[PDB]
């Protein structure tokens, strides 16, 4: 029917849970990740939820580096996929934090996931209200930087993202 | 009862026509837009049941046609001879009958929307198909590149076509056509190995130099280095054996051929070069998005499947844009067919009954359905 | 100072510069304010008969000059250029040198006042010029009409201007340029007759588009209802024999040429249309003085020749302005050259002598006298 | 020395009474030339002017009913000329008054008269520059009719030409 | 024209054979106006064969192939190849030239060559071109006596013309300029 493909209600419950800061007290500590990973279904009609590593921010307090730099050791190398990120970053005046849909297409990716994935991938932004960044990564460096993730956050911004100078 | 309608997927392309089934990744059929009537002149020895000789048909059939040519620019020029298109690859060369069967039509950048409903009007008028759909052809190249913004081209025997793209809509102001196509390369490298003393005259002659084209032409990373390289060694001159063993012998041609395309006035054209006209498209688009343009150029076409082309792109966008711009043109593994590949995923790509206008959308709406649905 | 010697008009307009004699009410000169600078071919131009080609003898350079103006929108950007189209009007296209008689200027549309000194200079120093003056464009077109207070709509091959006035005095806070230029409404009308398929690409074939421009167009009454008309109304082509005896037609593309006036969305414009511009332009002007403004708007410049223009105004400024006011348009005969006219009569008076700058004042004054005579 | 004929600037003092205007009120009427003839010399080495009936702005009053009318009666029947004129024609939308060159070369003329003349085109063409227009003129019978004195401009006049209607 | 008289029986093969069979093309060979009608006026006259003669007294007779020879000339699909004809030929030459000039070469359409000495030919070409362009615009042919030569006796009036003062190809200028001095002493 060549419509593009939609959306479980899964990816729509992780977004309401992700959209927010939460509660400082309990929530922000062991409940609060800021990344997630999608993919589409095998029967080839749904958009779901995926593996990569929705590491929480007091993970970070434990033994870790910031999740975003440790999500990013589990991207499908030759797969399509849409990450959401809540990307926190520390202007020359204060601190901001804006969520950026992810769109993964991967160069040595098969066409045939490519094509369904980029049709259906507005049919998913058009769901995410919450959202005011984007962008379309298809190297390994496109997605894995902090500093060229800041210039799709460009804007005067400058300073520091994700506590690291950009 | 699950099983799935596999679809047809004819793309009209720019002149040069493809067609297959949806989920089946390689073509059944694909010739050049080309339709014989028939001539008095020779001898004709009409042994079929139609005086229209199509595509293929055609190539085997020099002198002894009147040809014309019902897409060229892909738009469709003529609709008598174009029919005879889609009735030939359906009922000889698809070798099925339409009326079970879904058709993916392709329109091609630049299309009036009056061909929509006469498209629409003939599937279901002459053609029978219970549910079809008209896809826009730039934005299958693009997506089988797997990108959503950018700017995209065709290159082929046809034309040239640049689209700039948001979101998979395409921006309209800064589409551009370079009317220099891959047919006047063809012609440019027989005239240069005629030059050379090499007898090609007959179109069935034209058609090996237009095999030489594909198989041993390519862009250079610039001209007078490649020039200098091929002077100082005439080892680097390459052979060809004919069909029948007769040897043929082509070397500086072979980039002083595709040249010409990144400089027009070395064949007598007024126009942009295929780098000054998509550099002309990205800059008649919307100031924010161009930075996103000149990092997603996707070179899809015909022509572009070319060596050195992305390679030399790369190189003349970096003399035309700006220093401060991160340039990244992008060149595909397959290119002549990623309309169609786009295509065939596009229509096995079952569900949702917003895009594909099944039969009865027709019979309550009219012709006018095409332009509530194929946004 | 009562000597028999005819003063020399030149109007600039927006883009196109016309000039002439005095007295007459007809020019001797009209002309696009177009200079070819070279594209890439620079060091094969420089070794002609001359480097630097203007007006219509640069239009008969195919493809190796990047063709442009001086007075690109209104404003200069570059001054050599715009006195090399000054030197070809007077010592080229009319034939006189202005050191023999005295010559009439016009302000160039919304320029900074210091635009007029430079101006000025060029008369008095390159020309050797014994008198000159430099008139409000919009103006004379207004005092034509026989009204000292309106809003004048200039729209030309440069750019497109409301311009109120009440009593002779421009009211320059609330002066809207739309930059939609008749110029490029031309690059438009070609990118439609694209969508006829039509190959028309050539610098020679451009100005063969701007005589269907002035030729076959017409503005619909409303767009959707003739759009939906254009379906059933084969009344609607009309057809054009081309220079070598091949006849074309043209349709759509008629009304759509116009229409990019009242819709610059159509052309990808973020601009708001003619009567937007004009409603938007007595809206910034005083409370009281508005009831005037809405009776007297005067349709000027050369894409207002276009049928159905007028009574296309009548119908728009009447749903955006209140039905309480007395919404007039006035659209005189001459429209297209009424600015020159004007200036042709305002060169054939004899009230007061020195009321010209002259070289005698210049020579110990300055530029900056002009200001002292020139409103 | 297998070389064309080279004109010299002879030619551009005749031509000054064209490239430029004086006053209308008494300084066109006796300095506005309207037609003279040109010739190659036969030390056969340049093109000349020929001082036979250089036609102006005044005696238009006196005996020459059309300016070129006055000139096709001298012009030579199987011999080849160059000419220039000063056209004024009247539009629908200007008034003009428009410099033309003239290439007089006879059908029947000789061979060996046509090609050195022809190929001296460029040579004069060159240094008549500020012409807007050219005739070719193929014999008497191609220019003795009123007419193509416009459609050799160009046609597209549509009013009035040299005081006679168009 | 061989090829043809091969109809006739003559096994024509050597050059002093090929020195009669031109000859017979400058002597004796004309283009149709129209082919029907020169194949029905040939057929109605009593007299359509007609012999010629060698210089050693041996007789060879021609006919219908005086014209059937040239024809192929307006339509390569006789002999054998895809082409368009010298008129069709002319005329894309003429479409693909500048919208703005094609005018005039309508008008001036200049016969010069050895094969141009066929009576009918020019006269054919604007018969032909008249059906191929637009019927508004006029066509005129032009076909010298000298069309045989026309092109070197151009040339011999420009070598004949000393006004060497603005050319300077010499063997002084030469050995500065190179081979490509052609190219740097014109305009």
């Amino acid at each position: 029917m060549a419509s593009g493909v939609t959306v479980n209600d899964e990816v729509i419950k992780v977004f309401n849970d992700m959209k927010v800061r939460k509660s400082s007290t309990q929530e922000e500590i062991k409940k609060r990740k800021k990344a997630v990973l999608f993919c589409l279904s095998d029967d080839k009609r749904q958009i779901i939820v995926e593996e990569a590593k929705q590491i929480l921010v007091g993970d970070i307090g434990d033994t870790v580096e910031d999740p975003y730099t440790s999500f990013v050791k589990l991207l499908p190398l030759n797969d399509c996929r849409y990450a959401l990120y809540d990307a926190t970053y520390e202007t020359k005046e204060s601190k901001k934090e804006d969520l950026v849909f992810i769109f993964w297409a991967p160069e040595s990716a098969p066409l045939k996931s490519k094509m369904i994935y980029a049709s259906s991938k507005d049919a998913i932004k058009k769901k995410f209200t919450g959202i005011k960044h984007e962008w379309q990564v298809n190297g390994l460096d496109d997605i894995k930087d902090r500093s060229t993730l800041g210039e799709k956050l460009g804007g005067n911004v400058v300073v520091s993202l994700e506590g690291k100078p950009l | 009862d699950e099983d799935e309608t596999t679809a047809l997927v004819c793309d009209n392309g720019s002149g040069l026509v493809k067609a297959g089934f949806a989920g089946d990744d390689a073509p059944r059929a694909v010739f050049p837009s080309i339709v014989g009537r028939p001539r008095h002149q020779g001898v004709m020895v009409g042994m079929g049941q139609k005086d229209s000789y199509v595509g293929d048909e055609a190539q085997s059939k020099r002198g002894i046609l009147t040809l014309k040519y019902p897409i060229e620019h892909g738009i469709i020029t003529n609709w008598d001879d174009m029919e005879k298109i889609w009735h030939h690859t359906f009922y000889n060369e698809l070798r099925v009958a339409p009326e079970e069967h879904p058709t993916l039509l392709t329109e091609a950048p630049l299309n009036p929307k009056a061909n929509r409903e006469k498209m629409t009007q003939i599937m279901f008028e002459t053609f029978n198909v219970p549910a079809m759909y008209v896809a826009i052809q730039a934005v299958l190249s693009l997506y089988a590149s797997g990108r959503t913004t950018g700017i995209v081209l065709d290159s082929g025997d046809g034309v040239t076509h640049n689209v700039p793209i948001y979101e998979g809509y395409a921006l309209p102001h800064a589409i551009m056509r370079l009317d220099l196509a891959g047919r006047d390369l063809t012609d440019y490298l027989m005239k240069i190995l005629t030059e050379r003393g090499y007898s090609f005259v007959t179109t069935a002659e034209r058609e090996i130099v237009r095999d030489i084209k594909e198989k041993l032409c390519y862009v250079a990373l610039d001209f007078e280095n490649e020039m200098a390289t091929a002077a100082s060694s005439s080892s680097l001159e390459k052979s060809y054996e004919l069909p029948d063993g007769q040897v043929i012998t082509i070397g500086n041609e072979r980039f002083r051929c595709p040249e010409t395309l990144f400089q027009p006035s070395f064949i007598g054209m007024e126009s942009a070069g295929i780098h000054e006209t998509t550099y002309n498209s990205i800059m008649k688009c919307d100031i924010d998005i161009r930075k996103d343009l000149y990092a997603n150029n996707v070179m899809s076409g015909g022509t572009t499947m070319y060596p050195g082309i992305a390679d030399r792109m790369q190189k003349e966008i970096t003399a035309l844009a700006p220093s401060t711009m991160k340039i990244k043109i992008i060149a595909p593994p397959e290119r002549k067919y990623s309309v169609w590949i786009g295509g065939s995923i596009l229509a096995s790509l079952s569900t949702f009954q917003q895009m594909w206008i099944t039969k009865q959308e027709y019979d309550e709406a009219g012709p006018s359905i095409v332009h509530r649905k194929c946004f």
